[PDB]
RNA sequence: GCCUGGUGUCUUGGGU
């Protein structure tokens, strides 16, 4: 089955619903249900879909390099300046951005 | 400046690290860059206006980190997808396939200067493949002297055999090709063609060497060969537009039938569609399919000798799709994704009448670009071409 | 402002030769030619002349670069002759050939006149 | 003007296509030739050059 | 620890087939002389049949096959998918040590069955990523090479180094040293701005 | 007339070109690679129909959405002793053998237009500079510098070439010499050179 | 004459052809539209000619009813870019910059729209004999 | 062995069978009579009034491009090559030309007939610009109206098409072989019948069609060149063909001297 | 110098009979800005 | 010319539009950042005084 | 002097792709289960069908850079109309007798079926073909 | 602007044909015929004499500036 | 008798 909309918490405790392997594709919802671990390999299935659906192939190591930065504090961190510029990196680094 | 200085080279947007690389420089007259033809797609440059950027590196420590780490063989494999990102291109990638046709036969007058313009050539001529009654060479023997030795490859194609009656696949035997016509799957940029081969045995020398000999070689026979292009080539005869015609003609008939149906309730609806979207969906895929259908009768029926389909079969310009809009169908506009809306009041131009639910008042383009375009269907072309 | 004198296709700098021989010691007996403000108009007539020759085994040119008016040539002769020689016969019967051939057009437009 | 800047020793100009350079060649102009400079120093295997 | 491009797609051959095409492939029975090696591709077949502590070499070498395969088929590759991209390709060397060695010929090879099994089981041990004697580097080098290890032993396997690649003693040396070499070749270059 | 753009890649003088046997040889040689994919189908009609058009003496009626058909045209053209569809043998100018394809051939309108390399050419070696930032000027009408922006600052990362990236970035350009203090840190000190 | 808003309640034909019906199979030739969806149409207009849909630069493409549309888009801009001989006063006007090719000639192909835009009395280019072909690589 | 068959022949063009020689040598004569032919033409203009509509150098290129008599031409020396001071009567020919227009209507239109020859190297016949009949003006040069005025000072010179195409005596040079293709150097693009859809040659008549059953001649070579020389009128035909012989001759001439003496 | 800027013709070489202007006389090697081709050229003061 | 800026992406007054039909030509428009909203007027076009 | 003789009859001439080379099929007359798969070019040797050819495999002409042959030394091509040269790209150790050897002649292929006695002295690295009448 | 002087394909001289041309025209001949009295077979020629525009006649209009 | 400075801020139109 696929639905329209989210709540992935609810759904999996339905009985006849294979409750281990259930997945959404808002991988905000993933980490708050699933945690951290998770939202990396959901992370990287979306990313992966995205580019290899034109035809693209790029190799593994890069996207995996992607989806690491952006979950090595423990919590999704965004690619715009509220993410990026809350780092403990140097101000010279953090203001040319 | 002066002859083999190293220099870096940089056309913008830079949007990847191929684009910028270390040449070699050659001091010549006249006041445009020269580039060998092979780099063009790297840097995504063409010749219509391009410029390029040139930057000399001021010591002798600088020097040494373009030549030893940014300089062109090194980049011949990129990183970004583990396969090489310049090939044999154009031209002599179109000239290439010709050349390695198995009736390609070359007499030996010719064939001395070919030897000759292989600048790593052993000095070796090699024996005709006939010998009587007269001495004659296929064109694999003499692309297989740009080919260093010790270079195996093997490439089978729809399950072919070692007999291989269609001259597809590809086999490589110390630096000789026993079979195969060479066209965009082995020196085309493709992960594990021959340039990515030469590479990881010979190193990135030789596999620079590699480009400069099969150009200097093909580009001197297409000189003696020639090749052109004209309008006879887009001309289907006359019985294949019939069968072309009856195909683009019950479709339209078909397209009435969903019509018919939808506005008898007669019609199935789409999971997750509404009946409009269910009934604007599937005329859209039985019209993309009449023209797949109608031009797979065109592309079939074209000559080997045909100039437009050595140039589609070689991969070095064009795809089926243009075939079929050059001398079958130009087939659906589309914008926003969805056919051609109605931006007048129930109607999409004010030549037809309203609530016009048919092929042709909905942006389907019958003719080809040969025949010429109606207006009706002129202003709908127009349309999705502003789009892009 | 970067175009070269036309001029330079066929007038020869002092201090370059307009011809010059060297060996390919690689194999046996053979010579590359360079020739120097030279056209596919000369080298066309003496390789041809040349390839039918019983004692020339290779010949061959190129003209490297059309913005450059030279050419190269190489030639390979069996053990017996030496090719600088062949070369010489190449160009005397040509000579001749051309010879005979304009008196046989004088004689002919006579007639026509 | 710090994360990006103008520079020195640069050129520009429209390019053409040459199938008889090498891969790794590049060809340039006489007039660009005589603007660029590269600054070599001066050892006993290259004084009298 | 590889370099982007350095790597292709490779076929990792203990993954597809049946179990019945695979015993076929891999097995070597010292007691059933029908199913064993064929007496034409080694000399020394007399002293092969019967062999109880031969035996008991291939017999750890089929259960380590046996591992791998069930490894990566229920934990690794789940869907099957048996092409991936992979360091140094092993069908482009074996073939090049062809040629070089001239192995065409059914002249039996003198390369013997315990060269083989140590030969390959030794290669594994030197494919240095990370260098250093803490217990924690070792666990994370043999980690690193897991993958690339179970592919050099679908390859090398004592029926295919004899009866398909016919392999003699001075090619077969020269092919471990290879590997080894171009691996190391293949790591990343420290410095790299990945 | 059909965005089919390009420059000279080289000249070639009269007995070089290819010729058809009546002497004729092309002003000019675009590629065949450049009609296929960009299907200016137009382009080609326009060349067959201006041959027509030059042999009886008239211009013809090219006006879109009329009655006028590609046969034809090439009926009228094979009348008159041309292959009907434009082609004709060539030959090969540099040995007299003919070419083994038939080439395409025949008069098109070009256009002339304003970019030409001499008004885009630019090199600089050292040269003026702004007052305010002793950095290279802009423009090529002022003896201006090339941009190194920051995309070529992040290829010269990726390269490795982090040598090559500071020498661009100072001695190339505005390097300056300062002093500073060791205790406060700041630019504060005063430093006459002749007086040490 | 029509404006936009008056132009949403008329039904027009394309050509004067259009507004009675006939009586072909010239595999060549293009193919008209059906036009099966109402019985009986009620015509209350006619185009002049329909190749007035174009405006000043697009009139100069000769048969832009063959190109794919961008082509014709791209020509629109390029024909503003092309010398010709942009008045016959040249010589008394002091402009910034002009451009004067030696000698133009007309097209010989030609629209009806190019009498009324004198692009034949001051045309903006030559007829060059050109092969398309693969001659030496240089062309690529 | 060569042996030629003039078909036709008149003045300014020569059309001719060439036969019983190498391909390559037919070649090297055409590209020959086209770029290294020596011819006279104007490569100086000495402007000293010009108020006409044209501009300068407008005027003086439609110079460089009026075909001269050059019958004598290979007496004349090479400017470059001469060992006097400026120019002299050894290598170049001096001609005038002075229009003006009186009268406030009508056109005084300036023809190439105007152009007087001033001085030449005496008495060789060179520098007169070629003309048709006596009555023919010849090429218009500008066209003057009231007060207008073109007074100009021309220098020709000995040169070759190498260096510039106005020094070419020739214009097209025909060249065609084999009408019937019995060679099969080309294999003819076809739709459904390629005899039908390919034009005769000219010279179809000259030569017999092949025969239906008749194998293939893999030892024929080509051996009859139909070419015909047409001139501007600053050589004669005749004139051309051997002239072209001639430089050809010259130039494997200075080959042959080069190999002897670098011993 | 006194030759610099004053109008000069050539009487040998490949540019005999042209006018040009003197530009830069630094010695030996003139500079004459020929007037025929946009082209300032290197020559000997013999010519 | 429409003056609605660069600020504001989408695409509705970039698009041609049905109702251009006859008024404003479809083919000739500018590339860029004003591709779309700068316009030109079909050969038989007025504008009412 | 040869490894190989005999004499076959051409049972198909396949044209189709291509106009200037034909594949051809035949059987031993003297020993079924041997074929003979060849291309050939057609202009230099026309064949047709039922066809008698004598074909002789050799690895040497004698009674490495290629020269134009001098007509006064002999070879063993003096006496056949059709001769090529090759390169043994694949020798099939098969079952019970069914042997293949593949050549490839600059593209042009050849397949030989056959037997072990017949076919144990091609093993070769090159490999002459001359054909005859 | 003012006929050119030579076929810029060919190089025949047909500069001296346009006077000739224009009274052909006079006496009602059509263009194809005009240009076959001339002699002017090949095309290349022919596009010199059909298509130029002679714009000479109109700058001479301009009052003389001396 | 070596050194040797010619603007900026916008706007608009273009090129890839
Ligand atoms: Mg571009
Ligand atoms: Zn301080
Ligand atoms: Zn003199
Ligand atoms: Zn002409």
């Amino acid at each position: 089955l696929e639905t329209d909309g989210i709540n992935l918490a609810e759904v999996m405790a339905v009985p006849g619903v294979d409750s281990s392997r259930t997945y959404s594709n808002s991988f905000v919802e993933i980490l708050s249900v699933l945690g951290i671990e998770a939202t990396r390999s959901s992370l990287y299935k979306e990313i992966l879909n995205v580019i290899a659906f034109d035809g693209s192939y790029v190799n593994y190591r890069h996207m995996a390099l992607l989806v690491d930065v952006m979950t090595s504090r423990g919590y999704l961190m965004a690619i715009t300046r509220h993410g990026i510029n809350r780092a403990d990196t140097g101000a010279l680094m953090r203001c040319s951005f | 400046l002066m002859d083999d200085d190293p220099v870096l080279f940089n056309r913008q947007p830079s949007l990847h690290k191929m684009s910028m690389m270390a040449h070699r420089v050659k001091v010549m007259p006249y006041s445009t860059f020269r580039l060998n033809l092979s780099v063009t797609s790297p840097y995504n440059a063409d010749f219509d206006g391009d410029e390029m950027n040139l930057h000399v590196p001021q010591s002798e420590e600088t020097r040494a980190e373009l030549s030893q780490l940014c300089a062109v063989p090194l980049q011949i494999v990129s990183p970004q997808s583990n396969k090489p990102v310049m090939g044999i291109v154009q031209d002599t990638l179109c000239g290439v396939r010709k050349m390695t046709l198995r009736d390609t036969f070359i007499e030996y007058e010719q064939v001395m200067n070919m030897l000759f313009w292989v600048p790593s050539w052993d000095g070796v001529v090699p024996q005709p493949a006939i010998l009587k009654p007269k001495p004659l060479w296929t064109g694999k023997q003499l692309l297989s002297i740009a080919i260093p030795s010790g270079i195996h490859l093997q490439r089978t194609d729809g399950g072919n055999s070692l007999l291989s009656p269609k001259d597809n696949g590809m086999l490589i035997v110390d630096g000789k090709v026993m079979f195969g016509v060479v066209d965009k799957k082995t020196v085309g940029s493709g992960g594990g063609g021959l340039i990515h081969t030469v590479m990881r045995e010979k190193g990135p020398k030789i596999c620079a060497e590699l480009f400069g000999n099969i150009q200097k070689v093909v580009n001197y026979w297409l000189l003696h060969n020639g090749f052109s292009i004209g309008i006879g080539d887009a001309i289907a005869d006359a019985s294949t537009m019939k069968e072309i015609t009856h195909a683009i003609s019950s479709a339209k008939e078909q397209v009435q039938e969903i019509i018919y149906k939808a506005q008898h309730n007669e019609l199935e609806l789409k999971p997750g569609m509404t009946l409009r979207e269910s009934f604007e969906g599937e005329v859209s895929r039985t019209l993309n399919d009449a023209r797949d259908s109608a031009g797979r009768s065109a592309e079939m029926n074209l000559k080997d000798l045909n100039n437009v389909k050595q140039m589609v079969s070689a991969g070095s310009k064009g795809s089926f799709i243009n075939i079929a809009q050059m001398s079958a169908c130009v087939g659906q506009q589309m914008v926003e994704g969805k056919r051609i809306a109605f931006g007048f009041a129930d109607r999409s131009l004010p030549h037809f009448t309203k609530d016009d639910f048919s092929p042709e008042s909905k942006g389907f383009v019958e003719n080809s670009y040969l025949r010429g375009l109606t207006p009706q269907e002129f202003f709908f072309h127009a349309m999705a071409g502003r789009e892009g | 402002m970067n175009a070269p004198d036309r001029f330079e296709l066929f007038i020869l700098p002092d201090d370059v030769p307009k011809l010059k021989i060297t060996p390919d010691s690689r194999v046996p007996n053979c010579i590359i030619i360079k020739f120097e403000r030279e056209d596919h108009t000369l080298a066309n007539l003496l390789r041809e002349e040349l390839a039918l020759y019983p004692d020339v085994t290779f010949v061959a040119y190129k003209v490297e670069h059309p913005l450059f008016a030279n050419f190269v040539m190489r030639l390979q002769t069996e053990e017996g002759t030496r090719p600088k020689q062949a070369l010489e016969r190449a160009c005397a019967s040509i000579i001749n050939k051309l010879k005979t051939l304009d008196h046989k057009f004088n004689e002919e437009w006579n007639i026509k006149n | 003007n710090l994360m990006g800047k103008r520079v020195d020793f640069s050129a520009r100009t429209v390019i053409s296509g040459d199938p008889n350079l090498e891969l790794d060649q590049v060809g340039v102009p006489i007039s660009i030739a005589k603007t660029l400079s590269y600054p070599e120093t001066v050892t006993q295997y290259n004084i009298h050059r | 620890g590889l370099d982007g491009t350095q790597v292709e797609r490779q076929t990792i051959d203990t993954i597809p087939g049946s179990d019945k095409a695979f015993h076929k492939r891999y097995y070597v029975d010292l007691m059933d002389e029908k199913n064993s090696i064929k007496p034409d591709v080694i000399e020394y077949a007399a002293d092969i049949l019967g062999d109880v502590e031969l035996q008991k070499e291939l017999n750890s070498e089929y259960e380590q096959l046996v591992s791998d395969r069930k490894f990566l088929r229920e934990i690794v590759f789940v869907n099957g998918d048996h092409n991936w991209p992979l360091p140094v390709n092993l069908r482009r060397i074996i073939q090049n040590a062809q040629q070089i060695f001239h192995l065409d010929r059914a002249k039996a090879s003198d390369l013997t069955i315990p060269e083989i099994i140590h030969g390959v089981r030794d290669l594994c041990k030197k494919l240095f990523v990370l260098r250093g004697e803490n217990e924690l580097i070792k666990e994370a080098q043999q980690n690193a090479t897991s993958l690339f290890q179970c592919l050099v032993r679908a390859r090398l396997a004592t029926r295919r180094i004899l009866e398909e690649f016919r392999l003699n003693r001075d090619a077969f040396e020269w092919v471990l040293g290879t590997i080894e070499a171009q691996f190391q070749r293949s790591l990343v270059h420290p410095g790299e701005m990945v | 007339r059909h965005g089919q753009k390009g420059t000279i890649g080289v000249t070639y003088r009269h007995e070089d070109m290819p010729f058809s046997a009546e002497g004729i040889v092309p002003d000019l040689i675009i590629n065949p690679h450049a009609i296929p994919s960009r299907m200016t189908v137009a382009h080609l009609i326009e060349c067959l129909l201006s041959k027509v058009g030059s042999i009886r003496g008239y211009e013809g009626d090219a006006t879109p959405f009329t009655d006028l058909t590609v046969d034809a045209v090439s009926n009228l053209l094979r009348d008159n002793g041309y292959q009907s569809r434009g082609f004709e043998v060539m030959y090969n100018g540099h040995t007299g053998k003919k070419l083994m394809a038939q080439v395409f051939f025949g008069p098109t309108y070009y256009q002339r237009l304003r970019h030409m390399v001499d008004d885009k050419i630019h090199a600089r070696a050292r040269g003026p500079v702004q007052v305010l930032t002793r950095q290279p000027v802009e423009g090529r009408s002022r003896d201006g510098g090339l941009r190194f922006g920051e995309m070529e600052r992040d290829c010269m990362i990726a390269h490795g070439a982090a040598g090559f990236l500071k020498e661009r970035l100072m001695e190339a350009s505005d390097a300056f010499r300062v002093h500073v203090c060791g205790i406060c840190g700041l630019m504060s000190v005063i430093a006459n050179l002749k007086k040490n | 004459y029509v404006d936009g808003e008056e132009e949403e309640t008329i039904m027009i034909a394309m050509t004067p052809e259009d507004l009675q019906t006939r009586s072909l199979n010239d595999t060549a030739k293009r193919i008209k539209p059906e036009m099966s969806t109402s019985s009986h149409h009620t015509f209350t207009h006619c185009e002049i000619h329909p190749s007035m849909i174009l405006g000043v630069a697009a009139s100069i493409i000769p048969f832009p009813d063959h190109n794919q549309s961008p082509r014709n888009t791209y020509q629109s801009a390029m024909g503003k870019q092309a010398m010709g001989v942009f008045l016959t006063n040249y010589n008394v006007r002091m402009d910034t910059m002009a451009n004067i090719l030696y000698y133009p000639q007309k097209p010989l192909a030609k629209t009806q729209a190019m009498e009324y835009l004198k692009f034949r009395e001051l045309p903006a280019g030559q007829n060059a004999i050109v092969a398309i072909a693969c001659y030496s690589g240089y062309n690529q | 062995e060569p042996k030629v068959n003039i078909i036709n022949a008149q003045d300014d063009e020569v059309e001719l069978m060439l036969s019983d020689v190498n391909l390559s040598l037919a070649n090297s004569l055409r590209r020959t009579m086209l770029a290294e032919v020596p011819t006279l033409a104007i490569d100086l203009v000495e402007i000293k009034m010009n108020t006409s509509v044209l501009a300068d150098e407008f005027i003086s290129h439609r110079l460089g491009l009026i075909p001269l008599v050059s019958e004598d031409v290979e007496e004349m020396k090479y400017s470059r090559d001469c060992t006097c001071e400026d120019y002299c009567d050894e290598c170049s020919v001096v001609l005038e030309l002075s229009a003006r227009h009186e009268g406030e209507e009508g056109t005084t239109d300036v023809y190439s007939s105007s152009l007087i020859k001033v001085s030449g190297p005496g008495n060789l016949n060179v520098g007169e610009p070629v003309r048709r009949d006596d009555y023919d003006q010849g090429i218009l040069l500008c066209k003057l109206r009231n007060h207008q005025e073109l007074n100009i000072r021309c220098i020709a010179k000995k040169g070759i098409a190498k260096e510039h195409a106005k020094w070419s005596p020739c214009s097209a040079i025909a060249f065609e072989y084999d009408p019937h293709n019995k060679l099969k150097h080309t294999d003819f693009w076809f739709e459904v019948d390629a005899k039908k859809e390919w034009p005769d040659s000219k010279y179809a008549t000259w030569e017999e069609p092949p025969k239906p059953g008749e194998v293939f001649d893999y030892k024929a070579k080509p051996n009859r060149f139909y070419m015909t020389v047409e001139t501007t009128g600053s050589l004669k035909a005749n004139q051309v063909f051997s002239r072209g012989i001639k430089t050809l001759q010259e130039k494997l001439a200075n080959v042959l001297f080069e190999l002897e003496n670098s011993r | 110098d006194p030759t610099l800027n004053k109008t000069v013709k050539i009487r040998q070489g490949g540019y005999k009979g042209k006018i040009g202007i003197v530009k830069e006389a630094n010695g030996d090697r003139f500079r004459v800005e020929l007037h025929n081709p946009n082209k300032t050229i290197p020559i000997p003061c013999s010519f | 010319n429409t003056p609605i800026g660069r600020d504001g992406k989408l695409a509705k007054p970039r698009q041609l539009h049905n109702t251009h039909w006859g008024l404003v030509c479809p083919a000739e428009t500018p590339e860029g950042q004003a591709c779309g909203l700068v316009k030109n007027l079909s050969l038989l076009s007025g504008i009412s005084i | 002097s040869a490894l190989f003789d005999d004499i076959f009859t051409v049972q198909t001439v396949d044209n189709g792709r291509y106009n200037k080379v034909s594949r051809i099929i035949g059987i031993s007359t003297t020993n079924s289960a041997i074929k003979l798969t060849l291309d050939i070019n057609n202009e230099m040797f026309p064949v047709s069908q039922d066809d008698s050819l004598t074909v002789t495999l050799a690895n040497s002409l004698s009674l490495k850079s290629w020269r134009p042959p001098k007509p006064t030394d002999k070879s063993l091509a003096d006496d056949y109309d059709y001769v090529m040269f090759g390169t043994v790209y694949k020798f099939e150790e098969g079952d019970e007798d069914k042997i293949k050897v593949y050549v490839s002649f600059g593209g042009l292929l050849m397949c030989l079926e056959g037997g072990y006695k017949s076919l144990a002295s091609l093993k070769q690295d090159n490999l002459y073909i001359l054909i005859r009448r | 602007m003012i006929i050119p002087v030579r076929c810029f394909s060919c190089g025949k001289v047909v500069g001296d044909k346009w006077d000739a041309y224009l009274r052909l025209l006079e006496e009602g001949k059509q263009e194809g015929d005009a240009l076959d009295e001339l002699k002017l077979k090949r095309y290349c020629c022919r596009r010199m004499v059909l298509t130029h525009v002679d714009l000479i006649e109109k700058f001479l209009r301009y009052n003389p500036l001396e």
